[PDB]
């Protein structure tokens, strides 16, 4: 089965996933934007 | 632009920390942590 | 044997230092 | 440089010094592995700390 | 047989020996009395 | 012409706004009784 | 050197008091309240000065389960009231 | 060419007043989550369920005696995340329950780990030896044998420092009480190589600061130098001689001068986490059998060290029961070491 | 010249006496393996299993002969108690004869290493330069890792060609070397499940397998082999140490803390059985289903193996010893003889009192007894002018059931007053402390001692990870910075992006 | 006192074989050339 | 939680009125970016 | 007393009179000697990251230095490049002369203060005592980690010199 502690597990899991996700995400959304000049 | 003068800022805001400070100071003797 | 060991390893400090200071490699300017 | 019957016999092994796949190559596929075996990883931390607790798993001497 | 190219010389300089000296003699100075226990 | 809001400005906030948000709360804390 | 507008142009500025005149006490005055409605004590579980102790008890209540601990501290909040 | 990866790297690098670079990456969140969360539980949350204490601004304490408490023996070593099995997502218990000390121990660890790579990438961009990054690993070396051994072999996180100046305190009275952590070797070196490093520090501003060259008119001195100039801006050859004379030996190589300043406080540092990897196994450094044998026999033999062990056992049985309210001791007065009168 | 902390930096160009050294270093770890197990022969008493097992022995290889199945002498012991065994060549002798064998041949193999260290085939066919494939190599060595760990846990750990490994209860009475079969379930990551070890060594040897073939059949991406330094043998030094204080902080984990590979009857019981009272539990589990059964209370106790009292005692515990206390754990309280059986103390009104047990952390603790509700009655006090729970004045007694003391009571304060000081520590055993002249103070087992070890050689290799980690990625600067380093690089807003000329603003 | 018998050739060779150690390097560097 | 809005309100109010007053400053600023 | 042993049986009796540990000047002290340490590595691993190349691989570059040359031997403009990135430009010495002068000043101010702490607990002005200054709305003492340091301290008054007081009071 899946135990209180695994369902802890995939959404502790997720959540890291998800703040870098984001934070790559916008990173990379932001140097797109603002590129050095060469 | 720089129509404050930096002084009275720096004076101005170090009041205000002597302020609170003294405030915190207060406070160990006062309600809270003062033994009383 | 453990008095001994003691006085004799400070001995040998006391001597390093010695030879550190009189006997060392004297500065140059280059 | 001496030359033996089991030097050249693997000479072959030692003879791509520097080669290379071009650019990235395999690094994407690299990363998923990572990323698996950093899961996996995590996954044994915390079994043995009881911070993920599976049925018919008893982290114990009594196991 | 032909002579190795990668061999270098070692140098262990006057100053070097006193230092290392009074590592190790001080060392033993602090350690011996937890040997002797 | 200088930018406004940079990486500076966001880390200066990140510090400023939580740090006088506390000092409130524990100017507060000095006039609680037991 | 890096570009962003220095620090003491910034501070000086009226634009800049226009602005911190307002959020700056806004903010000192939301810590207040935080603490001065009670909100702090609830967030963080921290007891009050009546919430230490229930009026007889004399014991801690220390937490000694890991798996219930989150019940344990929920019987010793009951024990209060 | 120029990928997302190279465009990510050209933004993360650029010349700004807080460099970021991809270790900024690991090392911002981590570092302000372990700040930010020892300035919250300071300011507003207790220590009364793990520990029967009194730790935030909110209950009373001062700056000295607020802390970020260790979890209750019984969590042991739980990681005791938000999500985990203990507090359940529950914020408030997980607060309760010490979640806070576990927070700021792992976030700090990383963000530590965050730093020093940081040390690595700007010395790589401006062109210099790692030697920061390489003197930086006695910082972590304290943090992980502290922080983390210490604790892993023994009980439970209950016995790692808590975050806080009194706390801290306690953990050193701890140390000298139960392990004795003052006659141990390896503590005896991190003392010598910090006050030799802090020695060093101050013996060689001194010299600096007393053999320089006059490089202006002013009285004040600080002016005559110049960032980009070739000339040292002070005389080694006269503090040579100066300290030749004074205590008979003195530098005569600046490269090994500022070697040894790096080397001296960070071998002391690593030696004493060395001592504590001991203590997390109870390890110790407690007795001279010699000494015990000798003074067990003859009641008239009296030493320092005997005399330092009477304190130990006076700081076991006068701290534990209030230091380890999970063992629930009970003491009768009759039973408490006391000398005389006192 | 080169400095004295450089001097084995002559082998980086040279792959064949890089060879030879490590063909050196490789004799040397086999023959101290050797020597140390001989030694250890030399030393072992095999004649009580029970109260003297090879952990209060200060054995050290030992147990490691014994965890892989390798449990007799020549000379017709075994470390379970087994007599007239025959164990074949591969007795604890014929491993140690073996080490030593192999670390002869391993010094010859390294001599010729060194004098023929030109060899074709450590230069590059294009540049006639010295020049190894480190990519091509690791494929080479992860693939035959990956077969012999597959090996391993196929043929030696199953039984099905081999002996299989050391499993026990879970309270350490009957271990022995047993076959085990692989666990495939979520229970094969349980570190307490032997089937698990089984299963990791057949499912990551086929993987090292597999990513064996992978790394001899392609090359590392330009962009990996430029950022890692794969030209370089420096990297797989830095890496390598990586990998290596990562596994010794997992092997002083897993002593600490226990699992299925370091069993309580070759290293000794875990602190954390003392903090839990997992043995006494236990004990008093037994006795009391004996006494449900209808039998008396010393038949009960008298039915306690001595072996299970024998592990609930705190000189067994790994968290009790010193530093500098050297040996062996008999060195300290003694050989242990026999159980002195289990000590109930009364009061003068009858009631059964309970001595306070010491916790690991004290070196000393005070002598306080309770009631079954936790409440005290009687202690020996520190000042007398106001004791009100003396043994005198409270009528302590104490009585034995099972083991020698068995069915005897004692009365006289002094004697009663000396038992319960021995209770402190669990149960109570007669030893012998003139054998060995042990002096009476706890020392820890191999667990801690291994433990030790290991937790400080990670730490340690940290460091070197980091050195070299560095020392790989800084080469170009490792004798100084550019003297034509032109100050714009350093300067703020010069370049936008910090040390790339290209971005001149 | 009931010291540790192997404590005195312990702290012996403890201070002998580096001693000795830097004796042979500086000797042979002071030879050279 | 009538003590959390009596809590965000100042905050809430303070963003609302510092963004009216670099809302021009902040267009210009984005506007030269893209 | 002039021991090792001796040392440490000072430094525990004066925590249990003066509550040295929660003294602001002993505070300043560790401060100052670990900020010492702290400055001790980062100046001497800043100016070896940025000694100028003057010696080849296999050489100590320790000879890349001469006594008495002129020339500074490493680039401060480099080393402030890297710290001052390290942390913000303007927390970072770019005036050798300033540096040095706060390398000196750090750790001698700390330890004056250091040595005014024993000097005037020397006349029993002691360390904060926060004792029971936690306390609930029916007067529970409340513990703080302040009343947990002064268990440890009365374990050490209690047991020290155990045979030279006579009457209750510990007063020099
Ligand atoms: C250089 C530094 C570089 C940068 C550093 C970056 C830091 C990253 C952060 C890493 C965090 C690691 C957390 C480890 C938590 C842990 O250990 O948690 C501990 C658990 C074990 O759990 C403990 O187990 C104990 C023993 O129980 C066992 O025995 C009991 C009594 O008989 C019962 O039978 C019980 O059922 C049985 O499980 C007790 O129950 C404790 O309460 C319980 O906490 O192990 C585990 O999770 C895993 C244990 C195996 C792997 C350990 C590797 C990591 C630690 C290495 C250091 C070892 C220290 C040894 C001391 C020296
Ligand atoms: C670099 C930034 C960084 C790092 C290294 C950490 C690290 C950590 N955090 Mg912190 N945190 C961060 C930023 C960071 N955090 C930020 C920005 C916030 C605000 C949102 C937080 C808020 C936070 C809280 C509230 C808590 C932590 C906790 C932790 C610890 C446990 C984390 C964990 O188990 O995640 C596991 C997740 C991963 C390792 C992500 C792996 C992603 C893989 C590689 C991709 C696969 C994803 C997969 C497809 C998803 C499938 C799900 C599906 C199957 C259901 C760990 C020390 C916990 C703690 O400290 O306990 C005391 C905790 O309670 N963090
Ligand atoms: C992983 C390494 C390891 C471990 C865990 C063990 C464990 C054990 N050994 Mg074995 N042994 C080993 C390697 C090891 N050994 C090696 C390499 C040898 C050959 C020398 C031996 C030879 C040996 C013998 C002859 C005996 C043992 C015995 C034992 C048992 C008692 C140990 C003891 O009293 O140590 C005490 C540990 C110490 C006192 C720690 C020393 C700490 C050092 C001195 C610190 C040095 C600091 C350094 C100088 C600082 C420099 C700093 C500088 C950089 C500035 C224990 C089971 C004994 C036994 O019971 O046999 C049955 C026994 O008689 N061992
Ligand atoms: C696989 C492990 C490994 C290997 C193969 C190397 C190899 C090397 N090291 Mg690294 N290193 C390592 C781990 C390793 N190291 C660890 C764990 C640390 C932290 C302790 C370091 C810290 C380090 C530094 C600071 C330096 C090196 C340097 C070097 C190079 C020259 C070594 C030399 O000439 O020493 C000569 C050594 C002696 C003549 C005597 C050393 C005596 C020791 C201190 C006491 C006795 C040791 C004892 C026999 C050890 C027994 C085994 C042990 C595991 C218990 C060489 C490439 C040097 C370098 O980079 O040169 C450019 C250098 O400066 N290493
Ligand atoms: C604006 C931008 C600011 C950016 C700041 C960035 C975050 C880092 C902040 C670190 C601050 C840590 C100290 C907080 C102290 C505090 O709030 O006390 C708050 C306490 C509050 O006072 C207490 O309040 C209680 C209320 O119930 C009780 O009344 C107690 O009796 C009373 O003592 O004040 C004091 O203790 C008085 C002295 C405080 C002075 C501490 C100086 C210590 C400095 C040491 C060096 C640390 C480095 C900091 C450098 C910055
Ligand atoms: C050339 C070769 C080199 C020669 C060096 C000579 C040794 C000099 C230094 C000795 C150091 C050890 C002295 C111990 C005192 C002693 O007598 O032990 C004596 C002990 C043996 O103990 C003896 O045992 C006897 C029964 O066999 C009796 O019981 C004796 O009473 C008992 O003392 O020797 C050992 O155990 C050696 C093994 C130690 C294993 C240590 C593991 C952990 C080490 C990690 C350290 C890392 C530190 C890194 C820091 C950077
Ligand atoms: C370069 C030479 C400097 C000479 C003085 C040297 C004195 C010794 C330095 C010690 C004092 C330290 C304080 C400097 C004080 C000083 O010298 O003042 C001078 C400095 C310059 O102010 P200006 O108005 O000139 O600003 C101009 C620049 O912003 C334009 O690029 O003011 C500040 O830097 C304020 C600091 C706010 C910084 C808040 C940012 C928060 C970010 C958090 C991240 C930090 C790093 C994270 C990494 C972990
Ligand atoms: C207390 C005085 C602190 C300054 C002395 C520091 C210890 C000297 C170290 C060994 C000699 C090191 C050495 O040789 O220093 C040399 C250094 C530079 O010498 P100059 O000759 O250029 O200037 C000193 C006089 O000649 C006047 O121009 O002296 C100073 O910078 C004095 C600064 C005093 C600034 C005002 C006085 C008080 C400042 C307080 C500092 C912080 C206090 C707050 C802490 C809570
Ligand atoms: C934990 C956690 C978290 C986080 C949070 C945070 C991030 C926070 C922050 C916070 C903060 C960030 C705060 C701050 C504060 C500050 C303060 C409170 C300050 C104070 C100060 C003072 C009081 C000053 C003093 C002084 C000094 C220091 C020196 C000189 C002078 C004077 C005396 C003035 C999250 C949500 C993620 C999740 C859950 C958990
Ligand atoms: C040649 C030959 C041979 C012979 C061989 C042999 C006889 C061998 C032996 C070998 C051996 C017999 C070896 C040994 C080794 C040893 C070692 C290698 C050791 C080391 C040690 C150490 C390293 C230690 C350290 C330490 C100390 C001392 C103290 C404490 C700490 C420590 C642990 C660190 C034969 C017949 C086969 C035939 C073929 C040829
Ligand atoms: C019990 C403890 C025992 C510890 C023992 C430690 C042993 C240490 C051995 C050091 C070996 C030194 O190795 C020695 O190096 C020197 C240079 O340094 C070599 O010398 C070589 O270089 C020098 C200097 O250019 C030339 O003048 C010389 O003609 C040439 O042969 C020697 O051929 C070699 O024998
Ligand atoms: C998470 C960062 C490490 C993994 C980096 C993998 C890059 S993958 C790589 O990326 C290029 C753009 O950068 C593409 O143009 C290219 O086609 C792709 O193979
Ligand atoms: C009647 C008082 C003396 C007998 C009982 C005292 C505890 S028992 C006693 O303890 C000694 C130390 O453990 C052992 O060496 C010895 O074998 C054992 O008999
Ligand atoms: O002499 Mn040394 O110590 Ca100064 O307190 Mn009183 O006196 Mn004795 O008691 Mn505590
Ligand atoms: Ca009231
Ligand atoms: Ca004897
Ligand atoms: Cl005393
Ligand atoms: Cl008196
Ligand atoms: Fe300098
Ligand atoms: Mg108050």
């Amino acid at each position: 089965t899946i135990t209180p502690s695994l369902k802890g597990f995939f959404i502790g899991l997720l959540s890291g996933a998800v703040v870098l996700g984001l934070t790559f995400a916008v990173l990379i959304a932001i140097s797109q934007i603002d590129k050095v000049q060469r | 632009g720089g129509r404050i003068p930096l002084w009275i800022v720096a004076t101005v805001a170090g009041m205000g920390v002597i302020v609170i400070v003294g405030l915190f100071f207060y406070g160990a003797y006062a309600g809270l942590g003062s033994s009383l | 044997m453990e008095t001994i060991t003691y006085v004799f390893i400070f001995a040998c400090i006391i001597a390093l230092f010695f030879f550190a200071i009189f006997f060392r490699e004297p500065p140059r300017i280059t | 440089a001496r030359r033996t019957w089991l030097g050249d016999i693997l000479r072959p092994l030692n003879s791509e010094y520097g080669k290379v796949a071009p650019g990235w190559g395999t690094t994407p596929l690299m990363a998923v592995f990572m990323g698996l075996f950093l899961v996996f990883l995590l996954i044994i931390l915390e079994i043995y700390n009881s911070t993920l607790i599976l049925d018919g798993v008893n982290v114990s001497w009594k196991a | 047989m032909e002579p190795n190219p990668n061999r270098q010389p070692v140098e262990l300089n006057r100053t070097s020996l006193y230092l290392g000296l009074l590592l190790i003699l001080v060392l033993a100075l602090l350690f011996s009395s937890y040997f002797f226990n | 012409s200088y930018p406004i809001f940079t990486v500076r400005w966001v880390a200066v906030h990140t510090l400023a706004v939580p740090t006088i948000f506390f000092l409130g709360a524990i100017a507060a804390m000095q006039f609680i009784q037991r | 050197t890096t570009g962003e507008r220095p620090f003491s142009d910034i501070i000086t500025s009226v634009r800049y008091w226009v602005i911190h005149s307002i959020t700056i006490p806004a903010l000192f005055i939301a810590g207040w309240l935080f603490v001065s409605t009670g909100l702090a004590y609830d967030v963080f579980g921290t007891p009050r000065p009546d919430s230490y102790y229930a009026q007889e008890q004399r014991s801690i209540p220390l937490v000694t389960d890991r798996f219930e601990a989150k019940q344990q501290v929920e019987t010793f909040l009951e024990q209060l009231k | 060419e120029r990928g997302w990866f190279d465009i990510l790297d050209d933004w993360l690098k650029r010349d700004r007043f807080v460099f970021v670079g991809w270790s900024g990456i690991l090392l911002f969140p981590c570092a302000y989550l372990a700040l930010g969360g020892w300035l919250t539980g300071t300011t507003f949350v207790t220590s009364w369920y793990t520990h029967g204490l009194a730790s935030s601004y909110l209950e009373g304490c001062n700056f000295l005696t607020v802390a970020v408490s260790t979890p209750a023996n019984s969590m042991g070593h739980s990681l005791l995340l938000l999500w985990g099995p203990e507090a359940q997502g529950d914020f408030t218990r997980w607060c309760q329950l010490g979640g806070l000390w576990t927070f700021i121990a792992l976030h700090g660890a990383f963000g530590l780990i965050g730093f020093m790579l940081r040390q690595f990438e700007i010395a790589r961009l401006v062109g210099v030896r790692p030697y920061n990054a390489i003197a930086f690993s006695a910082p972590i070396a304290v943090f992980v044998s502290v922080f983390l051994i210490y604790p892993l072999g023994q009980s439970s996180w209950f016995f790692a420092p808590s975050f806080g100046v009194a706390a801290i305190f306690r953990f050193l009275l701890f140390f000298q009480g139960f392990h004795n952590w003052t006659l141990n070797p390896f503590h005896m070196m991190g003392v010598a190589g910090v006050l030799g490093g802090a020695l060093l520090c101050a013996i060689h501003g001194a010299t600096v600061e007393n053999t320089l060259f006059q490089d202006g008119e002013g009285a004040s001195t600080f002016r005559a130098f110049n960032p980009t100039q070739a000339e040292e801006t002070y005389s080694m050859v006269t503090a040579n001689r100066f300290w030749s004379q004074i205590f008979g030996i003195a530098f005569s190589n600046k490269r090994w001068l500022h070697f040894f300043m790096l080397f001296v406080p960070v071998t002391g540092l690593w030696m004493s986490a060395i001592g504590v990897v001991g203590l997390a196994l109870n390890l110790r450094s407690y007795d001279f059998i010699s000494q015990e044998i000798r003074a067990a026999e003859d009641p008239e033999f009296e030493t320092f060290y005997t005399k330092n062990l009477l304190l130990n056992e006076g700081i076991r049985a006068w701290m534990a029961p209030q230091d380890q309210p999970h063992e629930n001791f009970v003491f009768p007065e009759e039973v408490l070491p006391r000398g005389n009168a006192l | 010249g080169l400095p004295w902390y450089r001097v084995h930096t002559v082998l980086i160009n040279d792959p064949g006496r890089l060879i030879a050294a490590h063909l050196m270093h490789t004799a040397l770890v086999a023959g101290w393996a050797g020597s140390m197990a001989l030694y250890e022969l030399a030393t072992f008493d095999p004649s009580d299993p029970v109260l003297n097992p090879m952990w209060r022995q200060g054995m050290f290889v030992l147990p490691f002969m014994a965890r892989l199945g390798v449990t007799g002498s020549w000379s017709g012991w075994s470390i379970t108690g087994e007599t007239g065994i025959d164990p074949g060549f591969w007795s604890f002798e014929g491993v140690a004869l073996a080490h030593i064998v192999l670390s002869g041949l391993l010094f010859l193999a390294a001599c010729w290493h060194w004098v023929y260290w030109d060899l074709e085939l450590f230069r590059d066919p294009r540049t006639g330069e010295p020049a190894l494939d480190l990519p091509k190599m690791f494929g080479i060595h992860l693939f035959l890792a990956g077969l012999l760990c597959f090996g391993f846990g196929a043929f030696h750990l199953t039984g099905l060609f081999g002996p299989g490994m050391w499993v026990s209860d879970p309270y350490g009475l009957t271990g022995s070397v047993q076959p085990v079969a692989p666990e495939w379930g979520p229970d094969g990551f349980n570190p307490y499940n032997p089937g698990g070890v089984v299963a990791h060594h057949i499912a990551a040897g086929i993987v090292g397998i597999i990513a064996g073939l992978f790394h001899i059949l392609v090359r590392p991406p330009q962009r990996l082999y430029k950022a890692l330094r794969m030209g370089n043998i420096e990297t797989v030094l830095s890496s390598s140490i990586a990998a290596v204080f990562f596994a010794a902080f997992v092997v002083a984990g897993t002593m600490w803390y226990g699992s299925a590979t370091t069993p309580i009857e070759l290293f000794g019981p875990t602190r954390y059985q003392w903090d839990s009272s997992y043995f006494q539990q236990e004990i008093n589990r037994r006795v009391q289903a004996s006494l449900a059964s209808g039998a008396t209370l010393e038949e009960a106790w008298s039915a306690i193996p001595e072996k299970l009292a024998f592990y609930d005692y705190i000189g067994n515990n790994p968290a009790k010893g010193g530093l500098f206390r050297t040996g062996p754990m008999n060195k300290g309280d003694g050989i242990a003889q026999a159980w002195k059986g289990h000590a109930v103390f009364r009061n003068k009104e009858g009631e059964e009192l309970f001595v306070r047990r010491m916790p690991a952390f004290f070196e000393s603790f005070p002598v306080i007894l309770t009631d079954k509700n936790g409440v005290v009655k009687a202690d020996i006090p520190f000042r007398r002018a106001e004791s009100k729970y003396s043994f005198e004045q409270q009528g302590v007694t104490v009585s034995f059931y099972g083991g020698e003391l068995n069915g005897q009571t004692f009365t006289d304060p002094p004697t009663v007053k000396s038992y319960a000081r021995k209770a402190i520590f669990g149960e109570i055993f007669e030893f012998d402390t003139e054998t060995l002249n042990s002096d009476g103070i706890f020392r820890t087992s191999p667990r801690g001692w291994f433990t030790f070890a290991h937790a400080v050689f990670a730490l340690l290799f940290f460091f070197g990870h980091i050195w070299h980690g560095a020392r790989t990625l800084f080469r170009d600067v490792f004798s100084g910075i550019d003297p034509e380093l032109s100050p714009e690089q350093v300067e703020w807003g010069f370049y936008q992006k910090v040390g790339d000329v290209t971005t001149r603003k | 006192m009931e010291v540790n018998q192997l404590g005195l050739i312990a702290t012996a060779l403890f201070v002998l074989v580096p001693s000795v150690f830097l004796i042979i390097l500086y000797v042979q560097t002071e030879s050279q050339q | 939680d009538w003590r959390v809005l009596v809590v965000l309100l100042p905050v809430l109010l303070a963003a609302g009125w510092a963004v009216r007053n670099i809302l021009p400053y902040a267009v210009k600023q984005v506007q030269k970016l893209l | 007393p002039l021991g090792i042993s001796g040392t440490f049986n000072f430094m525990i009796v004066f925590q249990a009179e003066h509550n040295i540990l929660m003294h602001p000047f002993h505070q300043l002290g560790v401060a100052g000697v670990f900020g010492g340490a702290l400055f001790c590595a980062m100046h001497g691993s800043l100016v070896t990251s940025s000694l100028i190349r003057e010696t080849t691989e296999t050489e100590s570059a320790n000879y890349g230095y001469k006594f008495g040359q002129e020339e500074e031997t490493y680039n401060i403009v480099a080393a402030h490049g890297y710290f001052g990135r390290l942390i913000f430009q303007y927390a970072s010495f770019n005036n050798s002369r300033s540096l040095h002068f706060f390398l000196a000043a750090w750790p001698v101010v700390g330890v004056w203060f250091a040595a005014l702490g024993i000097s005037t607990m020397a006349f029993n002005l002691n360390g904060f005592n926060f004792n029971h200054s936690v306390i609930d709305a029916k007067g529970n003492v409340i513990n703080t980690w302040a009343d947990i340091i002064n268990r440890a301290n009365l374990g050490m008054e209690v047991m020290h010199e155990r045979n030279a007081h006579n009457f209750p009071l510990d007063l020099a």
